[PDB]
């Protein structure tokens, strides 16, 4: 009921990509996103991996929203939006990059 | 990108501190994750809902979280994310350690005298796996340990064997078992007081050296034995005790006593192991003329 | 303090697919107890130790036991044993090569896609299997083989092909746990024939 719910967004290689992430009940914690890696990008609005294509699109309590610029194929797979919350409860958005 | 580890010890249940030395300061992000990949401190901000984590120092120098009531489900990699271009890593990898809980002796089956013991000793948690030694009055016996793995702690267990007669029972063995989280040379200790039967032992005693017609005497029957006995009965051969005799437990009240009252009485006492009498020869005194000396 | 020596990685009984392995580690002589961990290729396997203080030392052993089917054949374990006798984050490793034995299969390759009369033709079975079969049968149905037909291992040659040697060729391999047979047909064309 309090569980973050993001979907997978697609994209074509050199693009854009927009990630989203929002929540209902946000029992006062802040969102995150971590790249595939596990290496945290945005907790609340408060930039963490200093790179310059991704960039924050919305943080407010309910939501979490990120762009990555000019996608590239080493850009794809899961991308883990964390609400600390206890339990810490996760969720997951899968990029897929077009073309080469 | 690179990446430093040090190692970090716990006895369980204990309190562990993680230092993220910061070589020199930007002022840039600065994350720490549980082994689970998930944020601790997202910089100062608390992100984990999980009170046994406090944070003491920020400085120019390091961070510094402290984690109290270390359990075994805390081990692993505690990262250290320093956010810059490029970003850099410390890997605080803890290790948590059980140390050995009270040894446990027990005994097989009963000590009985020309038989022989059976004692086993059991530290059912360790980590490290335990070293049990056995010392009995001050010397080590030699023991058959083995132990076995239920998860990341040891059971360990080790059981010496050796006889015993009377002398031994009462006597106090030694079980010390000690490992690694526990300073060097250190253990913790249980001592056993060994419990062997014996087969039983009588004596008898007088209330007086020299028994004199009309006087009272007390014989007192002088027991040994484990169990010890429970019942004495006292005998004057194929005849009666003198009337007026008292056989009561462990003692024989002969009261105004006649020269007809002489004889040898026992008294005889038993347990499971075997059977004891004595024998105490009356005589009782007088003034008539006696055979010479 | 005592050092563990490399782990002595041994198997019970051979693995099967569609069964199971199990794997004992065994460290002879270790002061203190060595720490031994199990480790498949990148992860971590969990097993169950047990030892026994023989004096001074000990011979820790541990023990794994999962399952297998082909593709975990030729597969990659590692035993890993710690001690404190041992600088930090070092180890005694011991690599052990899975040995998954599985039913054949079987699979018919050509040398050439369109046959036409007078050719000659390469039939190639390629079988897998653990153990090898060591016997592909070629066969033609009830019938028999063309004349100069040689079968040398796991080819069969059909030289100078008329167009009496057509209809299916079976190439037929079997070990100890299962059987594959692969079958291909021949069509012989006559020269000036559209064939698509
Ligand atoms: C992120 O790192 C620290 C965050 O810690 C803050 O200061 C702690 C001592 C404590 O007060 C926390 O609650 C705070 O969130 C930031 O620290 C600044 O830099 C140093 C501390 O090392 C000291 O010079 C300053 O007074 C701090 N002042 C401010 C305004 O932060 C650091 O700047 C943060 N960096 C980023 C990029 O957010």
């Amino acid at each position: 009921d309090s569980q973050p719910w993001t979907s997978d967004e697609t994209v074509v290689a050199g693009g854009t990509v927009v990630l989203k992430c929002q929540v209902k009940d946000h029992e006062d914690s802040s969102l995150q996103w971590s790249n595939p890696a596990q290496q945290t990008l945005y907790f609340g609005e408060k930039r963490a991996l200093r790179d310059n294509r991704i960039q924050l699109v919305s943080s407010t309590p309910h939501e979490l929203s990120i762009s990555i610029s000019n996608v590239a194929l080493a850009d794809e797979g899961e991308y883990t939006c964390s609400i600390f919350t206890m339990p810490v409860r996760t969720a997951k958005s899968l990029v897929t990059v077009l073309g080469i | 990108q690179e990446v430093q580890t040090e190692q970090v010890t716990v006895a369980e249940g204990g309190v562990a501190e993680i230092t993220c030395r910061l070589h020199q300061y930007d002022g840039s992000i600065v994350v720490i994750q549980n082994p689970a990949r998930q944020t601790l401190f997202f910089n100062g901000t608390r992100a984990l809902k999980d009170e046994r984590f406090q944070l003491e120092e920020f400085s120019p120098r390091r961070v510094r979280i402290r984690l109290s009531d270390a359990r075994l489900e805390d081990e692993g990699g505690y990262f250290c994310q320093l956010y810059t271009e490029d970003t850099h890593h410390q890997i605080a990898t803890l290790t948590v350690l059980v140390a050995p809980e009270n040894p446990v002796v027990e005994v097989r089956e009963q000590a009985v005298e020309g038989g022989e013991v059976e004692l086993s000793c059991l530290v059912p948690r360790s980590r490290p796996a335990a070293v049990l030694r056995w010392y009995r009055d001050r010397k080590e016996l030699k023991g058959v340990s083995s132990g076995q793995e239920n998860g990341k702690v040891w059971s360990v267990a080790s059981t010496v064997r050796f006889r015993v007669d009377r002398k031994d029972d009462g006597g106090i063995v030694i079980c010390e078992a000690q490992n690694q989280a526990l300073p060097s040379g250190h253990s913790k200790q249980t001592q056993y007081v060994l419990d062997v039967q014996y087969s039983p032992t009588a004596r008898i005693h007088a209330s007086q050296a020299v028994v004199r017609e009309g006087d009272t005497l007390v014989l007192t029957c002088a027991v040994t034995g484990n169990p010890r006995p429970n019942q004495i009965r006292w005998n004057r051969g194929q005849e009666s005790l003198p009337e007026r005799a008292e056989a009561v437990g462990e003692t024989l009240t002969l009261p105004g006593l006649v020269s007809a009252d002489q004889g040898t009485y026992t008294c005889e006492a038993a347990n499971k192991h075997g059977h004891a009498r004595a024998l105490y020869v009356l005589v009782v005194y007088d003034p008539g003329a006696v055979v010479e000396a």
